[PDB]
């Protein structure tokens, strides 16, 4: 199977360098164009540039050309996209993607995708979040997890280790005028449950480097 | 089962022409009107044979060979023609029996700044014979002195970039070539078209 | 150079009906014309390539038409896990040039669904704190738009909450909700009956949950 | 690496035939169709007829029709050309002329090709009532700076002749001069040649004139008078 | 048949000027319209067919143009070697025909001529005629006026000229002027004199020798 893996998410303070990479596995790395897309915050789709491994040859789009550096590796099979000098202006989810071929004269669009790297450009110090428990009340009950004040995005939930995925509601996150990010994420299961099912929510605020589970108990 | 012109028509990378591709072509079922109901070419011209009868023919072997030149060189891909590529890349005999087809890939092959990955032969001691292939890079000693492989006065490197930019004229802008040879020996035909 | 433009901003439609898409290219990219489908929170993902050739395992309910200037996408037999925002991309001129439309958001409709209401107190660990946040949960609901009022000791409060909306479900298309209220710990013990209250299409008059503070709730 | 030789020049009476050949080598010879194309002195080009190297099949212009035939040997590359009843008007020469190879376009029309890419050098036919005669040579003696000498071709018929110097090692200040048709109406020309001054009494200066009608080949060596 | 009226029938142009020669197609012929150049004693050769497309080799400065009946060919800018004269020649229907031609020749500076003499060779003379040839090598324009005297006596009707085309390197002419004499007349007279006269001369130029010294 194809498959385009992508590093993880980073938050850089505005006129430092970054360089986030792309490896792709199952298939001839030199054999297909690979390149960058960017997606800012509730925006639409924009191509950035395209590189043909191990032969000399990268592509921009006419906007990112002399903004960033588009590489490649062909003996780990990984891509790059790299930034001398960062702005905020640069806060945004990227993609990479193989290009799938071209036809006749022109060209294919992205037939394999990586999972995206979100790129965060502040001032603002990181800082991991608190969990609190939303405890179930007293047919059906709910229960939950706070993960409150955290910077940059993204923090990730899962219930059990992710053994427990039915009824999970992770909501998108929220920004306070705090400039500090908070989301929940809630389950709901059967009220008889409450008193023999165990209730962990496990959360991953990478940027951070915090790891916090919190057992989630009757109030 | 039919035979893979998609592989060769529509591959991602195309050869320099000094290093020219064949792809051999034999036992399957060649649909051509894939091209001949083609618009998508600039240079269809077929030698020894009309390309609307070709669905109801068979050959020995059919030939595939590709490359990149520029606009104004597809006129040497024909028989009897001469000029560098003709001479120094890629010679069809005279008594090809075959189809040459090109079209513009500007969009593909060109870009702003340059793109010099397509290479041509530009100095050689002789004329290449039909479908002879050179792809060494010794030094050409254009004179008396010899060259000991070190480039100097009248000691060329052979291999020449073109430079593909979009605003090229076109004479000047990447084609893209398929040269197809259909072969007649005294031997069992492999490739037919669907009406035989 | 090339301006890639999408028809409708946004549509809704239901399990089983025909969806239609078009995009339009300012002036004439021949047959390079790819459609793409992005899910919330995911990466593209290829539908349709050369204007109407499907990519390898994507449904064939998926099917593209057009040439030249004008495309189509239609969705036969739309499925809950459709929805998504789709996008055109032609790839007719080079690299450097190569356009996206801006996207078509398609939304499932479905019967109306009332929200089941939840409330959650501040919990004792937050407290230490010197915060106190109060959730109210809208769970499994349809359509979208949702009112939700918190009272305390019975005045309502304004500018100390916010909320957030999950994306459609995948299997049955309901939305949920949370409303957060912010107190300080002071204000919050300064008060007794905590409320949220819910108005909802699907529901005959509005729903509170409560609880007061220091009991078992 | 083309090349198209032609048969030598030739005189005629009126209403005798002649026939030119044009040996073709450097290529595949049944490939490509050969035509003709003659041109009278000072005039214009005027096309005759066309021949398949392969099968032999013609067509020729109208106003040829019936005293022109060309034809065509394989086995030794050849393509003739035999024009019958001459009259004054085929004073002229004779070329043969390859063009490209046909083809088939994409929908299946045939395309003709025809702009001649390879000519041969051209024979001159001559129709006249006169005798062919051969040319005497005679040396046009030399006299830091310039010397001119050279060689006086005189009287002969039909035109036309050749001249190289040193077998065609000298070629720089070379002027052969058109011939002019004497009152006797044998032609006469000279070639002539510039050298330097100082090359003279070391450099020998040897002109080599061809007759072909005649059979008359001469190299006369040029010498300062002594 | 297709009948091609080219134009000029002949022009006189500069180095580095441009050339423009026309043919008219008394039918549609398409692109069918090659462009041929015959230096003087050569076969013609193909600079461009199919009416805008140049052969291999052939500078950039030639080109076509024209679809239907009218067509142009042009020099861009015109160098020593390209004196010539040029034809159309169409095939899209037979009989192929061709135009007129086009004689095309350089205007350059006045070049004065070098002027040599040669008495008649003794070989000659065993045979009872003599020729005397005056050249006059490498001058321009190609006017020139050449008188021959015996013993100062001016000659008349005993002489022909003959005259070079252009040169294709340096575009002068050049000229030979032989007189014919009987033995016996050669033998009668001492002082054998051809004078030229020329635009670049200011006065007659007279090469003169004494038979028998
Ligand atoms: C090169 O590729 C093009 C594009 O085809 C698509 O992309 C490829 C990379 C592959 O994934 C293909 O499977 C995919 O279709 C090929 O072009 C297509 O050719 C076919 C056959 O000629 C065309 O179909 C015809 O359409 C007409 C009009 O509707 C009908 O009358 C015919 O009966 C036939 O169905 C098709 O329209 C065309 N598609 C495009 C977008 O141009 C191309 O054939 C291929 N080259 C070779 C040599 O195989």
């Amino acid at each position: 199977e194809v498959q385009l893996v992508q590093s993880g998410a980073e938050v850089k303070k505005p006129g430092e360098s970054l360089k986030i990479s792309c490896q792709g596995s199952g298939y001839s790395f030199t054999s297909y164009w690979i390149g960058w897309v960017r997606q800012m915050p509730g925006k639409g789709l924009e191509w950035m540039g395209i590189i043909y491994p191990g032969e000399s040859d990268t592509r921009y789009s006419s906007s990112f050309q002399g903004h960033v550096t588009i590489s490649a590796d062909k003996s780990i099979s990984t891509a790059y996209l790299q930034w001398s000098s960062l702005k905020a202006s640069d806060t945004a989810m990227y993609y990479c993607a193989r290009i799938r071929g071209v036809y006749s004269s022109g060209w294919i669009g992205g037939d394999y995708w990586g999972q995206g790297t979100l790129v965060t450009v502040s001032s603002a110090s990181t800082k991991g979040p608190s969990v609190f428990p939303l405890a179930p009340s007293s047919g059906t009950a709910a229960l939950g997890c706070l993960v409150k004040d955290y910077f940059p995005e993204p923090v990730t939930v899962s219930w059990n280790s992710g053994a427990l995925t039915s009824g999970v509601h992770t909501f998108p996150a929220v920004l306070q005028s705090s400039g500090l990010y908070s989301l929940s994420s809630v389950v709901t299961v059967p009220s008889s449950s409450l008193g023999t099912q165990t209730y962990i929510c496990n959360v991953n605020h990478k940027p951070s480097n915090t790891k916090v589970d919190k057992k989630v108990e009757p109030k | 089962n039919l035979c893979p012109f998609g592989e060769v028509f529509n591959a991602t990378r195309f050869a320099s022409v000094y290093a020219w591709n064949r792809k051999r072509i034999s036992n399957c079922v060649a649909d051509y009107s894939v091209l001949y109901n083609s618009a998508s070419f600039s240079t269809f011209k077929c030698y020894g044979v009309s390309p609307t009868k070709l669905n109801d023919l068979c050959f020995t072997n059919v030939y595939a060979d590709s490359f990149v030149i520029r606009g104004d060189e597809v006129r040497q891909i024909a028989p009897g023609q001469t000029g560098k590529i003709a001479d120094y890349n890629y010679k069809l005999p005279d008594d090809f029996t075959g189809c040459v087809i090109a079209w513009n890939s500007n969009n593909l092959d060109s870009k702003v700044g340059g793109n010099y990955n397509y290479l041509y032969r530009l100095f050689r001691k002789s004329n290449l014979k039909p479908f002879e292939r050179d792809i060494s890079t010794e030094i050409y000693q254009a004179g008396s002195t010899p060259c000991n492989g070190v480039e100097g006065f009248n000691c060329y490197f052979p291999l020449q970039s073109y430079g593909f930019q979009p605003t090229n004229g076109v004479g000047y802008q990447p084609y893209r070539v398929v040269v197809l040879s259909f072969e007649l020996l005294h031997a069992p035909a492999t490739v037919c078209g669907p009406k035989k | 150079d090339i301006q890639m433009t999408q028809s409708p901003s946004s549509l809704s439609a239901s399990v089983g009906d025909r969806v239609t898409i078009t995009c339009r290219a300012s002036q004439s990219i021949s047959s390079y014309l790819n459609w793409y489908q992005q899910k919330p929170g995911k990466a593209p993902k290829l539908l349709i390539y050369a204007a109407s050739s499907l990519q390898s395992g994507v449904p064939s309910r998926f099917s593209g038409s057009g040439s030249g200037t004008d495309f189509t996408l239609t969705i036969s037999s739309l499925q809950p896990e459709d929805f998504a925002t789709y996008y055109c991309q032609q790839s007719y001129s080079t690299p450097r040039q190569w356009t996206f439309g801006q996207g078509t958001k398609v939304e499932i409709k479905r019967t109306v669904a009332a929200p089941s209401v939840f409330i959650f107190p501040p919990s004792d660990e937050q407290l230490k704190s010197g915060t106190a946040s109060v959730v109210c949960l809208l769970n499994n609901f349809y359509p979208r738009e949702a009112k939700v009022q918190w009272k305390v000791d019975n005045a309502l409060q304004s500018g100390n909450s916010q909320e957030s909306v999950t994306e459609q479900d995948s299997k049955d298309s309901t939305y949920s909700l949370s409303s957060t209220l912010t107190l300080s710990k002071a204000d919050y013990e300064k008060h007794k009956v905590y409320a949220c209250e819910v108005t909802h299409q699907g529901l005959s008059s509005p729903v509170t949950k409560s609880f007061n503070r220091g009991e078992c709730s």
